[PDB]
């Protein structure tokens, strides 16, 4: 991985040229999230306790 | 040439693409004569490679911080505005039963629907994949590279859909009294600054309440604050305004819209079908394939207005039935409140389960999740954008 | 689709239109084949929505400081100045009479009368509303919604109207000697610097006191302190100044007017009928029904000189009817000593009592409030306009 | 309720721009006064004490 | 005189390079009187000379922080990046089985394999050479002095060849999307301007995937991050920054961004040749040998594509086969990603051992290097040239 | 009465186009000072005390 | 003696109406032995007087009372009354919708106008006065004599007035209707008997609303209580009218009708100018003068309806101008209520200061006061007079 | 028979023209 340098004795800095704070690679979809709840009845059905009005 | 390097009889692909195979073997004979490996000093040794290096590039979307999450249990939603009643003067002539007659609030109201969900899918050989790589550790560098980018895609289309969003809105849904056209890029750069002010002040000019179920003959008055205001600009123009226009002028410790500005270089680029187009060949359906659609297959029928984010107009049967949402001129800039976006994303179990096939012992693994985008017609906007 | 979701007998309107109705009912079946809500899965469950969304929005008035609550009791007012008297010399030669010899103070005056009261007006059914929301707190932000953007409007239509006095004065009433004319933008801005410097020093020609009674013989010498000017301009104009007027100079240390201005996108558009015009089509009465006038009926008279505050140029009896008072070719800075606006209001029991209609379940509301606005000729004003 | 983000690494000020002082919410008629001598009146005739010349 | 010094028999050179001369000399008479040297004290004495001064100079590589040391131990080099999968909707009516199907991951790839191994050699005589000077402190000067001057050859040509790569692959390799025109020198400043902050955002233009073997129908999104964009420009722009635009530019606080450039006097100057070309004339090889090409000799052959760094067009072998690697137009600008160029050395045992000629007492010493020097097409590039 | 107020969030001051210290409501002549003793007398004649001519 | 008594050399006057008069007197001798004053003990004593009585007649406005003080600020009185409405039955079959009704009230008005300010002066003399006075007590009696006399003067130039103002309003502004005719003067008493009666009774004929602006069309029942009734008769009608035994029954029952009636004898010596007629000669400046006439000059004009209050027929310039306000034939009753007649008086500040001439050592003092006399439409007026 | 009143002092505006105490 080349690394640019300084190539100037002296220069205005270059911040406003900087798009890093508009699109940083940082600002992403996150995929550590869990099923709700739904998900995991889906999967095993493992509440068995409220089937809402019976009998 | 020899012919070794031409044969195809002793390829791997030979052994695992047939039923039986030469299970015993007594090995090639390898020269570089007359090919490209050739070496002055040694013929008869096989070319040796340094390094297999995977050059993976982190991306992003620029309006992450917009999405929010939300559970997805129900389809529709609803805004809606009480539209507004100008003071009337007391006739002081009229019949007395005037006080019984009702008059009821008016408003106008939006419904926006259900979202869309998206797929991703990828399987992992484990055997002839491993004769590609020389060390076990390149092989693993290798399956995460394509998980690590297949996030990086599903973040680039989500900018793309926001960006190409907007830039539809503005061409189709705004008004005359939104929009404005300018000349020439200095004139443009005066023009953002009228707007700015311009939508800080009380207007129902600005306003797509006239869209809106109850706003057909009407008005609604809405004033936008500036924290709000942010411009959707092409980069020619950011480039512009701070290597001319902020450098030249004296005074600018006020003055300097540039905090706001969301420029990007294109905002073109993202196609959207019309006329219902049915697919139908081969070649077409390769292309489609090479930009990831498996689930694709002759027959299928795309909608009139589905979105592609790829160029598919010179395949055939999109020859004269797409349409790319775009600036119109390179002098683009949509003026905006934050708050009429209406992002929302679920991610709530993106990465499914894998599924292994014992038979060749491959493992598919799916990234499934869910998106929906709008555009609120009541919040103030304004175009300002190349004269025809 | 399906014949239930056509049937008007099904609806909830026709148990409440029809005298009498099916106390009992049998549930509908209900589906969603062929129809917008058709869902994959099911295709036998209800549409079910999310939220619902108020988006109310503020909007105040910018002239409310200058606002003076007063009693509503009598209909005129009036304003006069004490005339100028120069200093004479001692003449002893005159007979020892002139002591008795009488001379009287002298006076000019002007009269400005009556006021305009306006209403606004909101019924809410309570019977019926309640179907359309899911819970009664979204109900209950409805009813405030109504009465805050009922509240809303009368600050637009105020300051619409004091913007529209200014510039209807401006353009009509102002006195041809305090017109000055700019031919660009650039000498605009070395105009307004000299008005500025020239009304604070004590002078008889910028004040209108010629246009007030007593004005055709004498002299009185106003002056004008700088804390008072106030300056009226459209909003390109003051986007030039701090563009490109403010950004260039080396040096605004002092000489910056510009918190002073009180900028208006559109300074113009509110409009005012030059002919009697007598309401003559239903479907004119629908579109001023739409803005709010439920006053309105078919052969009511509009008079000369009414202000509509809304464009009602198109409809066909206000078709070459209509005039709008406006700006006249984009220079416009009218700069005037604050004192002379004169706007007063009485907002004395302000939300009329309710009205409740035992049949039916309704309240029906109402505001009603007096408001003066006039301008003094007595204090100094000049107005700098493009050359003509 | 989108808020904007700062998309720049270094700018100036909008203070110049912005008009909240001008025109905000705040500015705005008052509803809560009572009604003066004469509705009150004109509501009850709750005084009777005075009639004028009389007689 | 001038007949003794025109004549030749009495050279030095001539007893070096015949198998037989005259040992015995008998001495030549010499006059100084009507000639340049005369002095007129003493007019029959030869000049003498007081110094005898080198006049060295040290030449340094620009690009020397890029290279990087590396066992010289295999042939080839391979690198590769995973195409981007746009995300699909789900269709829910595609048969169950699709489950099932294998989908894999795709990619491009590119081998660079390659070395030049290049070499240069001087030899001090030891006889003759001794001749020419008179202190032998000065000739072992020279000696020091030939050895410092053929490693500022290797310093200056690597140079060229690093630049010569970059301005080829600019004029050649880049796409459409890449390549801008510009007009004059203000308009380039605005377009570097604008390329810098166009390759911050996501965007497949810039990429150069297409070439490589995977990307021919797909596509490939990159991102630049500024700080790893270094631009090459001819230093007529450079001066042109600085002394018309930095130098009157009010606000260059932040839009500096000549740290960046990396500007040359001349990009131009290497020649690669065109068709084959075999050394045909004795004069071609001789001026070769001027540039210090011993190597070359009649009937050789030079390869397409052979890259000379001198000027060898007028030659009459390479009078129509050569092409001049340069810029067109004098306005240049090649902004690229600092990684893609991947310069590479091994300079272990750079000084080979001396070979002493019995005959001839000469000492013969060589300097041996490798380098491999290439250009990868996945990072970001843009060029803006002269407008054609 | 009406009074302006500021209207702008900031600005560079105004100093510079006022007028307040080279004309002012002040800067007026005084109503306020009596007679002179030669004026005092002329009214009422109160100093009998002084005449300058000897007997 | 009779000569020295004629002789006027030795006179006050002389001294005091010319300058350089007599400084030094030798008194004169005096004798009453032939003259009247003659005495029997002492012939030669000056006469001497007993007292200087002074006699002053109080005089007095008999409607004095029944004047409004004003604290006068402003000049117009409006005066207004609300008409009558009758009421009526339930009928409740009428439908609900009356309910809503405006039933407004109604009224009626009269403006009468500003009133005139009039002025009296004496001017006491320190030097001269002295003279006529024994002791100083008796001037200062005299000083007081004469503003009281002044006042005097106020009072019967008021009851003058009013008294005039009724003759006038009842020969000339009355509303016909309220008009009878008495043929004898024994049928006048029973007349006016009879109508004393009829103004108790409520009825709207008596009074004038018809006129007073308001209305024609409804009805206001005016009563006049016993208490507010009095009759202005001619001093012979009164003394027919008291002698009738009806007038007995009244003052035995309690009320006097010898208070109520009020007479004067011949309701006549006020003259009206007609024909504007304008000062002209000496000879009429001087009379008015003999009646406290200072402003008067030759050349004033005096307007029309002017009122003199004395009669000038005899002067020149009015003796075809002036018209006695009495009334016409001898029998003249006209019955009037009490509060008819407006007689608001200001009287403050009412003796303004007094200026002393210093040269002759006079003080004139000034008395000032503001009379405002009217008699308004809306109470009960009956007019009996005897028929043409 | 009663008679006008002979005085009551100046109202507020006769004072203040006579002395003019400016306030």
């Amino acid at each position: 991985g080349n690394e640019m340098r300084g190539m100037t004795h002296a220069n205005y800095e270059d911040s406003r040229l900087n798009k890093s704070r508009e699109l940083n690679a940082n600002m992403s979809i996150g995929t550590s999230k869990s099923e709700d709840e739904y998900g995991r009845q889906v999967h095993s059905l493992t509440k068995q306790s409220y089937s809402d009005d019976s009998v | 040439i020899p012919t070794l390097i031409a044969d195809s009889t002793k390829a791997s692909l030979q052994d695992f693409n047939h039923d039986y195979g030469k299970q015993w073997t007594f090995g090639e004979n390898w020269s570089n004569v007359n090919t490209m490996f050739e070496t002055y000093v040694n013929k008869y040794l096989f070319p040796k490679i340094n390094e297999t290096l995977l050059i993976d590039i982190a991306l992003g979307n620029r309006f992450n911080w917009l999405a929010k999450e939300q559970d997805f249990i129900g389809q529709y939603s609803e805004e809606y505005v009480i539209m507004d009643t100008i003071p009337i003067e007391m006739n002081l002539s009229k019949s007395e039963e005037l006080m019984l007659k009702r008059n009821y609030p008016q408003m106008a109201t939006r419904l926006y629907g259900s979202g869309i969900v998206k797929k991703q899918k990828f399987t992992l050989n484990n055997n002839d994949v491993r004769f590609n790589f020389q060390t076990l550790g390149d092989a693993t560098n290798y399956a995460l590279g394509v998980l690590r980018k297949k996030i990086s895609d599903i973040n680039v289309q989500e900018e793309k859909e926001i960006r190409a969003m907007m830039v539809d809105y503005a061409i189709n849904q705004l008004q005359d009294s939104n929009r404005r056209t300018a000349s020439s890029k200095e004139d443009l750069t005066e023009r953002v600054f009228e707007a700015i002010l311009n939508m800080q002040n009380n207007s129902a000019k600005y306003n797509e309440v006239h869209k809106a179920s109850g706003g057909s003959v009407g008005q609604y008055t809405t004033v936008s604050k500036l924290s709000d205001i942010a411009i959707l600009t092409t980069d020619s123009l950011k480039s512009y305004l701070l290597d001319t226009k902020i450098a030249n002028t004296f005074q600018m410790a006020g003055i300097d819209f540039t905090d706001h500005i969301i420029s990007f270089d294109d905002l073109g680029g993202v196609y959207k079908t019309t006329k219902d187009v049915t697919l139908a060949n081969e070649d077409t359906i390769n292309y489609l394939r090479a930009f990831g659609d498996y689930q694709a297959m002759i027959g299928d029928v795309i909608p009139t207005g589905s979105v592609f984010t790829f160029n598919v107009s010179d395949l055939k049967e999109f020859k004269g039935n797409i349409e790319e949402i775009k600036p119109q001129g390179e002098l683009f800039a949509f003026i905006f409140d934050i708050n009429a976006l209406k992002y929302k994303r679920n991610t709530k179990g993106m990465l499914k389960e894998p599924f292994y096939n014992g038979e060749f012992d491959e493992v598919t693994h799916w990234i499934h999740y869910y998106s929906f985008k709008a555009m609120s017609p009541f919040f103030n906007k304004i175009l300002i954008t190349e004269a025809p």
